[PDB]
């Protein structure tokens, strides 16, 4: 790509600068270029990749929902055309991230912390595709499959307070609630995840305790809205 | 749409 | 351009949708395409053009200042390279807007409300160029020249409460303060503008009064920081 | 940088 001539270390340094400048499209392009160097990513670098694309796709999702809402109220071609333009761009960003995971981040990820991180991402980006899908069943099953593999590994290999495990369960619970139309599964998962984390907090340092309880508060926030 | 809490930047 | 095949009315409708979706790069591209149809713009359409590009260049200015600050603290090539990348993109957006004004918005603008609007924009986009310039004297003079022509017309043709006249004087006062290094001129202009508007408020409807006093509060905010 | 008030969207 356009980043082929830049050093890996320079792409990572510029991803960090772009984050400070709130230049998330640049941050994502620099991190795509770092991934395409073909070396595995460190924990910090995986987090830069995820923050970059989460910010980009989050702008697109927010724009898509505004346009879809206008379109639904309206029922000329312009609202549909413009919602389709934003949808196509969102789908492209999802396919780009899914392409990086499949070529070749997941297959080289052997540690639980990396493997679960990337499989969680794969579920998340299929979930974003599912949000705009009307193909839809197969997209939902792809999200479910990725989340389930990440959950199976996380349960075997990580303590229940592990923030990656917690963030996975959070996102899988929202998948259940509003993509799979399984609100009871969503509530059961969020409750079991919170309760098993609560019981392991005694094992943590002050800093690990802060990281785990921040995500546990997100599970509680959802449970409050769902019950 | 009411969006539920998901992991990481609340960028939407 | 890429907007050559879309109807003018469709570009304007989609600029309005893009604004609702906070898609300002799309809003600016749709408004550039509307301008390139070659018809004069209405008051509403001039405001869509200005809001779109103001939002785009504002992200770039904010990013440039973050990077310049890091660069100045740092004194490898990466901070300078990335600040230059953002600077070049900002310069391109300024040249695009200046190109629309010169081809051919200003020369066809005969009414004071349109003519002063576009000349104010020309001053503003030369001011954004001046903020990153290190050529700099000629860029400053271009900004000054555009602002002065807009001021001369506004003083002859518009009441002192006219919001376009007020916004012009506000921006010209900030030009003086921090681009021309003329803080006394900045303060004199902001004070005279506020006082002459104050004395004309009695002539306004409730709605016109709200529009004028909103901008007068910006002149006061600057005067509070400058004195 | 302390930015002063200018016209329109405070987008920076
Ligand atoms: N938004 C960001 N720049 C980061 C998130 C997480 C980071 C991390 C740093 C050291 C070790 C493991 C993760 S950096
Ligand atoms: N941000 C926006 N969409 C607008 C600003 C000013 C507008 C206007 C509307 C009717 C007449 C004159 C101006 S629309
Ligand atoms: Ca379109
Ligand atoms: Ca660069
Ligand atoms: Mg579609
Ligand atoms: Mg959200
Ligand atoms: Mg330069
Ligand atoms: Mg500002």
């Amino acid at each position: 790509g356009a980043m082929g001539s830049m050093e890996r270390a320079s792409l990572i340094q510029k991803a960090k600068l772009a984050e400070q400048a709130e230049r998330y499209e640049d941050m994502a392009a620099f991190m795509k270029g770092a991934v395409e160097k073909g070396e595995e990513l460190s924990c910090e670098e995986r987090n830069l990749l995820s923050v970059a694309y989460k910010n980009v796709v989050g702008g697109q999702r927010a724009a898509w929902r505004v346009l879809s809402s206008i379109e639904q109220k309206s029922n000329g071609p312009e609202v549909r055309e413009y919602r389709e333009k934003v949808e196509t761009e969102l789908q492209g960003v999802c396919d780009t991230v899914l392409g990086l995971l499949d070529s070749h981040l997941i297959k080289e990820a052997g540690d639980a912390e990396s493997r679960v991180f990337y499989l969680k991402m794969k579920g998340d980006y299929y979930r974003y595709l599912a949000e705009v899908a009307t193909d839809k069943k197969r997209i939902i099953d792809s999200a479910r499959s990725a989340y389930q593999e990440a959950m199976d590994i996380s349960k075997k290999e990580m303590p229940p307070t592990n923030p990656i495990r917690l963030g996975l369960a959070l996102n899988f619970s929202v998948f259940h609630y509003e993509i799979a139309n399984s609100p009871e599964e969503a509530i059961s998962l969020a409750k079991t995840t919170f309760d098993e984390a609560m019981a392991d907090l005694h094992t943590l340092s002050e800093d690990s305790y802060k990281d785990s309880t921040l995500i546990m508060q997100l599970l509680r926030d959802n449970l409050t809205l769902w019950t | 749409k009411l969006m539920f809490k998901t992991e990481g930047p609340d960028s939407d």
